[PDB]
RNA sequence: CUGAUAACUUACAGGACGCUUUGGCUUCAUUGCUUUUCAGGUGAACUGCCGAGUAGGUAG
């Protein structure tokens, strides 16, 4: 089915429902469920969610009580980007030690296309990361 | 109340308004053009009335067209004259006393001064009544144009006319209204049975407003001795 | 009864090729052909005359008593292509 | 209720032949653009695994 919003942010409330589609699947142990947005434009990643292949767990019963919501394309991961901050190039060195670290040198020039990353969050520690989704 | 007829264009006209000028034609003509429009209408609404008129000239065009007279009886045609015509192009805005569009259309009159006169069926949307001088103005289009009042200064001479025709080149002469030679009697055969009188052209010259209004609106005024369409302000 | 028609004409000509508008007739006191004009935007025009056009809409008489060709209506019906007068009172 | 009422200007056409504009020429002296000037949104999108790797993949 596909979840539309209607009350806002879309960045922070897609990233919400990646997360209770994360926890959904260690309780069960399943991975056939994915996740697709239709209005996939430049600007936002859309008001609209689907599941293809979760409407009856906590989380989408009590947001569906209030006034907001209704409940060939490959969007995938990429952890390339999150590998061009500059604290994930530090990162990369560490293990390169584990060796003349001044031989390095920054790239100085680096351009990004379209990385859309979705904000999220470990529970297994206090931890964050980002979900930069491309086409 | 003003009624607005716009470019009224007529194809074949005299420019002989008098035995004297040739030009734009004589301004009983136009007093005929919307008198009859005045009498046509009164067939259907019997109160209508117009008080006076605004003429508004554009393209005058003057020519030398001939006139072919038919054949007459022993059959061949009559004697030649040189013919002079015009081609006015005018908007006519008109003072009402107090309408549909049929009716309007329908009570045009078809000819001013031996010309077809005819407005376009795309400007029968321009017949429209305005209450006020200055919407009726801004309404209409062809915006460069005159608009023909009268010029009183002092003409007892053609040495006279012609001391203002070379001042400013468009000046105008043409005939203005009728003056009497005898008092009107009974004759056996007048034209619709009326009293019959033997006048003569009055030659008046006429200015253009850029645009008050009592200089612009013509109206016929009757006297004893003689009939002049003048201003309402002279 | 009004009855307003509008007629508008589209002549395929050959190439640079003449038109033939109406003429002026005058008195004689050089010029031998001076076409009739009007005044269209800035310039001069050549046109067909009023009482030109009214002339072929009236070509309808073809009941004179030799009839072939349908002549201008008009009382002792004349033609001016030969000079004579078809309907002549002595008939 | 308009110098009112009515109105076909038409046909035909060869402007042509010929043509040296040219000579001469100094634009040239002098020259101070200067004084003073905050671009800021950087709390953060982290920490591991695989790989011979400034390649490239994936975990929370």
């Amino acid at each position: 089915k596909t979840i539309t919003f209607l009350p806002c942010n879309n960045e922070s409330l897609a990233a919400k429902c990646l997360r209770v589609l994360h926890g959904f699947n260690y309780q069960y142990e399943t991975r056939n469920i994915g996740v697709s947005f239709p209005l996939w434009c430049d600007a936002t990643v859309g008001k609209k969610i689907s599941f293809v292949s979760l409407l009856k767990q906590h989380y989408f019963v009590q947001m569906e009580q209030l006034q907001y919501f209704h409940i060939y394309v490959s969007f995938r991961r990429c952890q390339s980007i999150d590998k061009l901050t500059a604290a994930g190039l530090a990162r990369k060195i560490r293990r390169l030690e584990k060796f003349d670290p001044s031989s390095f040198a920054q790239k100085e020039h680096t351009a990004i296309a379209h990385y859309h990353s979705l904000g999220e969050s470990s529970k297994q520690t206090n931890r964050n990361f980002r979900l930069n989704i491309r086409m | 109340s003003f009624l607005v007829l716009p470019n009224i264009r007529v194809c074949g006209a005299t420019a002989l308004s008098s035995p004297v000028t040739v030009g734009i034609p004589s301004l009983t003509a136009f007093f005929g053009f919307v008198h009859a429009f005045e009498r046509n209408i009164n067939r259907t609404t019997s109160s209508f009335r117009v008080e006076s008129f605004a003429i508004c000239v554009h393209q005058l065009h003057v020519e030398k067209r001939g006139l072919t007279a038919e054949f007459v009886e022993t059959i061949s045609a009559p004697a030649t004259r040189d013919d002079w015509q015009c081609d006015v192009v005018f908007s006519l805005i008109l003072n009402t006393n107090f309408i549909d569009q049929d009716t309007l259309v329908t009570s045009l009159p078809k000819r001013l001064a031996r010309g077809s006169a005819k407005i376009a069926i795309d400007d029968f949307k321009h017949i429209n009544s305005f209450s006020t001088l200055e919407t009726a103005i801004e309404s209409l289009p062809i915006e460069a144009g005159r608009w023909l009042s009268l010029y009183a200064q002092s003409n007892n001479n053609l040495s006279d006319l012609l001391a203002a025709m070379t001042e400013d080149h468009q000046l105008m002469a043409s005939c203005v209204g009728y003056h009497l030679l005898e008092e009107p009697k009974d004759k056996p055969n007048s034209l619709r049975g009326y009293k019959h009188a033997i006048a003569e052209c009055i030659i008046g010259l006429i200015n253009s407003i850029t645009f008050d209004p009592n200089t612009i609106f013509w109206s016929l005024k009757n006297y004893q001795n003689y009939l002049v369409v003048q201003p309402r302000s002279i | 009864g009004l009855a307003i028609f509008e007629v508008r004409a589209t002549l395929h000509l050959p190439t640079n090729a003449m038109v033939r508008p109406s003429q002026v007739f005058t008195e004689k006191e050089q010029n031998s052909r001076v076409f009739q004009s009007t005044t269209i935007d800035g310039e001069r025009s050549p046109i067909l005359g009023a009482f030109k056009t009214g002339a072929a809409i009236a070509t309808i008489d073809d009941w004179y008593p030799e009839a072939t060709e349908p002549l201008r209506v008009g009382r002792f019906g004349v033609h001016r292509e030969d000079v004579t007068c078809y309907r002549h009172p002595s008939t």
